[PDB]
């Protein structure tokens, strides 16, 4: 009840209450964690959101980030299960904590999850990854995050400052550091987080092993069907380039 | 001002969102499958140097991985491209479809590199039994994007001083909506480490929470500890920590942990260590 | 010059040129012999591989096979740390080298296929498998994909082709136990010496020898080894390039087994020739 | 025992009775089918043996053709076994026939041996090679003969009149036309014969599968571990010149 409120650095949320067979669990839904990027700031690197007055209604997933959606076998559960369940939206850097109703009293370890999807689609709101489960069991603090796909998060002119690639991956980051300045007003202890994902997730995981900048943010790292050195997870200067520019072509832009 | 880069930006933000959308899987250079058009750009920014290269050079003391697999990581893929599949029946391919499917599983490679992939995929003495042919290409496409990609980050970040744990994840839900010549397909552990079962909305068997709650502890425990094993239970079967030379992983499905030996370790030495050279001398 | 040549070597004594046969060998090798058949124009008309899938073979009978280890008795002259009085157990080091010298005259990338389909990669290191690896490169480069590269044309041409395997180790044989059954093995029991009092062979290989010279002869009378109407042991069926089948000619009676180390010379007999001729 | 004295087209012949376990065949060893290759004749075809007067001792096995003899083992039996058991010449070219005893009435198939050695050693005279066994056993006619073996021959200056090459096959065709001949004088059906031979000497056979004038020679052929298209049994022209320029500056000419 007063376990349902609780401020973070950029202002105050109210939380929802998940049940389980086991017990129930305290769940903060949709917390922004960048300003909207959108217009000017489509394709560029995503800013950290500013604060805000009143208390943000944390209580449901916010929108899923624009993408393609599969229509091989519509209404099929075995398709259906990954696609969508909210809005499209740009307006879609949103995280999500889940954290044990009788809220630690000593600070718990921390999972983080990035979810696969070929780095065109995923979204942190599917029922299969929801946390309620592997908290209430494990009593561990666990946050998701959505990042941009497609072209929102991965077009690139290399050397350009407008779309310099890879500010899906950026969103990650982010996120990450916002777990680092704010998963200890949940009961986690952010000198054990552990990133786990699975398939383009799984090779997020890799690269943020790969790269200084955000090998400060985690402690040690699980990779489920995936890795970053995969034929398929990095693309060439030059054919970024060959594709954000035959893109352009197709919707019209000289 | 203008330019000229600036100026293509500045065109695309001006679309709506889902114009680029309608036309993102046209970019691609030719037919594919588990092909995606917007991934990771090796720029020199994010990635100082290509994937490969930073795990070559690089030093892992200090760091705790778990990596796995599912046992049919390419079936779910075929269904969206390779020529003769659907879920809806057997997808009993023939060998002319099952070659055409190499050269979709496996784009931006030379006729000699492909004749390579059908040498060591192919059952010469029942080379056009479709069913062979079927589990064939689904392992051509789960080796190549998978299972190997992961075999190779796993022996060097282990020999580079990591500590690395494997599995193979091998039990097909009881609740499964794919047909059943798919098996274990991608992304199909993924309920059991959230602990979906556990719902009571979702009809999952008795056995199978049981399984969750197993696998959750395991993944947890690492969280915890940097080791899945359980401290204190030293007589429970033990997960032994991967290594180049003895490549020990486990099998995580309905029965006790059982270690294994070796990742698809001789497909995998084509992939990672003879194709690449076959690739630069022709 | 070419007469003026040929003289000088008439008037050499036989045996130098006995002494320095070897040394004109093209690359340090093994399963390798200075002077064989030319391909000429005259004797034959063009290369053993292709008369051989454009010829005249219906109405033919043919009898082929091997010996269930062909390369162990050539890696002892020419293979690094091999020896019938030791266990041979090879390096990795030692492995590597006997391949370029198993299979000489072949680029860097060629000799790197080999290794990539003969290796063990769980245990690449383990010298016992090293060994028998070895010797199945050099038995299957040189005789078992030859062999099963004629057999399957000859009968996609019309020739009735038997084809065996021959598996029983003679207990008279002095080469170690490693070397499984040698390069020229079987031919002591096709031609009965077991029969031969002065001889230590078995009594149950006696029974052997009268069994193989039997299908011989069978097969000389009649071009079919089967002993005729006879149904009480296993039919000995014609080797077909699709089926593939041939007999196991063993102590015990005939197995009918498929395939004639098919993954084996799928590489030795179509990729192997196009990667040679595309670098 | 009148068994012994038989007549071929070049003159008459002194043969042995063998002993069998079985019971006794009747041999002709040692028969004399070219004349001696040597002096101006080293590398030259092989020319058939002129007609002799008197009765020709058939009874022992003649001279092993020139070739290496193996040092590797000295005294090891599996060496030795295939290492030459008589004196060496260049004077070697015989044959040898075994016959069942009472000569078959009727026409009688005909086993045709061709040894092998990489074509650089081995001779019909070897222990292994013995034809009484088979012979006794299953009252068949059996034939083997001499080829010359290494650059004795095989060496060739392709386009030469003085080492055409191949003569040490062309030895082997003439003796299968030695019995196209006379095997009809053993009690053998010179329309029903088999070539069966090891090695060098199964690659032997095969070759002459593929040059058409040894085809009217056989009907039959059985190849053990070897075969015509084998990596080590044949070499081309510009390689055989290669080698062959090669022995003769090893050896001081030119
Ligand atoms: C298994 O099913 C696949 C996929 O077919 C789809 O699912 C089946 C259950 C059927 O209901 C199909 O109608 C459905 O699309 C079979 O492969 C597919 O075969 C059809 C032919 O029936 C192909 O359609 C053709 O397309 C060409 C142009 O390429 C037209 O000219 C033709 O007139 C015709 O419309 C279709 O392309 C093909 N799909 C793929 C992905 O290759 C498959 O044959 C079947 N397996 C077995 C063993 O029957
Ligand atoms: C048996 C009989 O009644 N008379 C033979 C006579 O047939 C035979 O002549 C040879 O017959 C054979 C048939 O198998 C070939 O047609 C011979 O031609 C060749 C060959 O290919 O064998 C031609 C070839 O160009 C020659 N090679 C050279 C010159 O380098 C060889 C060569 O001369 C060899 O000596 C043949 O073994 O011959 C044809 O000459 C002769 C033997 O040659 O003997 C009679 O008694
Ligand atoms: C197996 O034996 C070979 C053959 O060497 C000979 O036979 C041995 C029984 C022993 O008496 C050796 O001294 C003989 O020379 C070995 O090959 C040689 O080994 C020696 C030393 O071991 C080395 O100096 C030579 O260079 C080797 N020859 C090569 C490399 O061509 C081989 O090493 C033995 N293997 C094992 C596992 O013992
Ligand atoms: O105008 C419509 C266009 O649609 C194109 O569609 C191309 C093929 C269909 C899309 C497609 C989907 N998939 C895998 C699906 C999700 C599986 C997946 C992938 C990656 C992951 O990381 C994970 C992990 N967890 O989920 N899962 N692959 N391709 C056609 O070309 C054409 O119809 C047309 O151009
Ligand atoms: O794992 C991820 C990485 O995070 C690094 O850390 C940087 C963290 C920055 C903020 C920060 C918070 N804190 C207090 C920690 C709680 C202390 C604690 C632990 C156990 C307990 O029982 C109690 C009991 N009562 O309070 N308290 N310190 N810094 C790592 O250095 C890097 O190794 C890693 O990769
Ligand atoms: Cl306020
Ligand atoms: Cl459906
Ligand atoms: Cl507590
Ligand atoms: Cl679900
Ligand atoms: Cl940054
Ligand atoms: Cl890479
Ligand atoms: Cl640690
Ligand atoms: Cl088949
Ligand atoms: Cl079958
Ligand atoms: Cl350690
Ligand atoms: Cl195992
Ligand atoms: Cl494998
Ligand atoms: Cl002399
Ligand atoms: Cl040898
Ligand atoms: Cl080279
Ligand atoms: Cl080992
Ligand atoms: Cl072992
Ligand atoms: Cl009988
Ligand atoms: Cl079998
Ligand atoms: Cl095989
Ligand atoms: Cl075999
Ligand atoms: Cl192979
Ligand atoms: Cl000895
Ligand atoms: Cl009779
Ligand atoms: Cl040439
Ligand atoms: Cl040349
Ligand atoms: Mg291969
Ligand atoms: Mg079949
Ligand atoms: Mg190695
Ligand atoms: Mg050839
Ligand atoms: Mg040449």
């Amino acid at each position: 009840d007063a376990e349902l409120l609780v401020t973070v650095r950029g202002g105050r949320l109210r939380g929802i209450r998940l049940k389980t067979p086991g017990g129930p669990v305290s769940a903060f839904l949709g917390i922004p964690f960048a300003e909207p990027p959108m217009g000017p700031r489509r394709f560029l690197p995503p800013e950290p959101k500013q604060p805000w007055s009143g208390v943000v209604d944390a209580t449901t997933f916010q929108s899923v980030c624009y993408q393609y959606v599969d229509t091989l076998y519509p209404g099929f559960e075995g398709t259906e299960m990954w696609n969508p369940n909210r809005e499209l939206s740009e307006d879609c850097l949103y995280l999500n904590v889940w954290t044990p109703y009788p809220r630690p009293t000593s600070p718990t370890p921390v999972l983080v999850w990035i979810y696969g999807g070929g780095f065109y689609s995923g979204a942190s709101s599917l029922d299969v990854y929801d946390g309620r489960f592997l908290v209430q069991a494990e009593r561990t603090v666990l946050v998701s995050m959505n990042y941009r796909v497609g072209a929102f998060g991965f077009l690139a002119l290399p050397g350009s400052r407008e779309a310099p690639g890879n500010v899906g991956l950026l969103d990650q980051r982010l996120a990450l550091q916002w777990v680092q300045e704010n998963v200890a007003a949940f009961g986690g202890d952010p000198t054990s987080v552990t990133l786990f994902g699975e398939s383009a997730g799984a090779a997020s995981v890799g690269m943020h092993l790969l790269s200084p900048p955000s090998r400060g943010l985690f402690h040690r790292a699980v990779l489920q069907s995936g890795a970053p050195n995969g034929p398929w997870a990095t693309v060439g200067m030059g054919e970024a380039r060959r594709r954000a520019t035959q893109l352009a072509h197709l919707v019209g832009c000289p | 001002t203008g330019g000229n880069d600036t100026e293509l930006v500045a065109c695309l933000r001006t679309r709506p969102a889902q114009v680029l959308v309608n036309h993102e899987w046209h970019v691609l250079p030719q037919e594919s499958v588990f092909r995606f058009s917007f991934v990771p750009v090796v720029d020199g920014d994010f990635l100082s140097d290509t994937p490969e290269a930073l795990i070559n050079a690089g030093d892992f003391h200090g760091l705790q991985v778990l990596v796995g697999v599912v046992k049919d990581e390419g079936s779910y893929f075929l269904v969206y491209g390779a020529p003769g599949f659907s879920k809806d029946n057997e997808s009993l391919i023939s060998r002319a479809e099952f070659l055409a499917g190499v050269r979709v599983g496996v784009p931006q490679v030379s006729d000699l590199a492909a004749e390579a992939v059908v040498l060591h995929y192919t059952d010469w003495l029942h080379p056009e039994d479709p069913a062979r042919l079927r589990e064939a290409l689904s392992d051509v496409v789960g080796d190549h994007n998978v299972v190997c990609p992961v075999a190779q980050l796993a022996g060097r970040l282990a020999a580079q001083g990591a500590r690395v744990y494997a599995y193979v994840f091998e039990h097909r839900a009881s609740t499964l909506s794919w047909p059943l010549w798919m098996g274990v397909p991608h992304g199909y552990e993924i309920e059991f480490i959230f602990g979906i079962p556990l719902d009571p909305s979702r009809n999952y068997t008795a056995e199978e929470k049981i399984f969750a709650q197993r696998l959750m502890r395991y993944w947890a425990n690492f969280a915890r500890t940097g080791d899945p094993n359980e401290p204190r239970d030293p007589k429970a079967p033990q997960w032994p920590p991967y290594t180049a030379g003895a490549q020990q992983y486990v099998s995580l499905d309905l029965r006790p942990l059982e270690v294994r030996r070796g990742l698809r370790a001789q497909a995998c030495a084509f992939w990672n260590r003879f194709l690449p050279k076959l690739l630069s001398a022709t």
